[PDB]
């Protein structure tokens, strides 16, 4: 999922560029000639307002965290079990060794 | 002949091919955006090909 809405960033990214590009290109025409205080097409315009809202919609979907606000439920799984061993006072004692010994 | 002159204007080019071919294609009476949507597309590919 998320690399489909990358993709789909991408190609409005693109889309907006291409936007951009016919406007460069209307503008250098209208430098061309004399007057005609004319604005840019409005087909144009419309795909530009598409390929903006497009990549505003993957720009929140590709960074969802949300993450719980209270402090309980992510130790709610967590068994004492684990908690009762810890990584610093680690006794090398056990039957297994020697029975993991000969093999 | 050219030293007493009594008159004198300056006058520009008429245009550039390029130039002049960017001004005929964008020169559109009327057409629906199917239309407009063809031409670029076509501009961009003669584009894509110089």
């Amino acid at each position: 999922a998320p690399s489909l809405w990358k993709g789909l960033v991408g190609i409005g990214l693109f889309a907006l560029a291409h936007a951009a590009f016919s406007a460069a290109q209307h503008r250098s025409y209208m430098r061309l000639t004399e007057k005609e205080d004319e604005s840019l097409p409005i087909d144009i315009v419309l795909q530009t307002l598409l390929a903006f809202a497009v990549t505003c919609y993957g720009i929140v979907h590709i960074a969802g965290e949300f993450k719980d606000m209270d402090a309980t439920s992510e130790l709610k799984n967590k068994t004492f079990d684990t908690l009762r061993n810890h990584p610093s006072f680690y006794v090398f004692n056990h039957r297994g060794r020697v029975l993991f010994r000969p093999s | 002949s050219l030293a007493e002159v009594v008159c004198l204007e300056m006058v520009d080019l008429p245009l550039t091919g390029a130039q002049a071919e960017l001004e005929g294609e964008f020169g559109k009476k009327a057409d629906g955006l199917l239309g407009m949507f063809l031409k670029r597309l076509s501009s961009q590919l003669i584009l894509l090909q110089a």
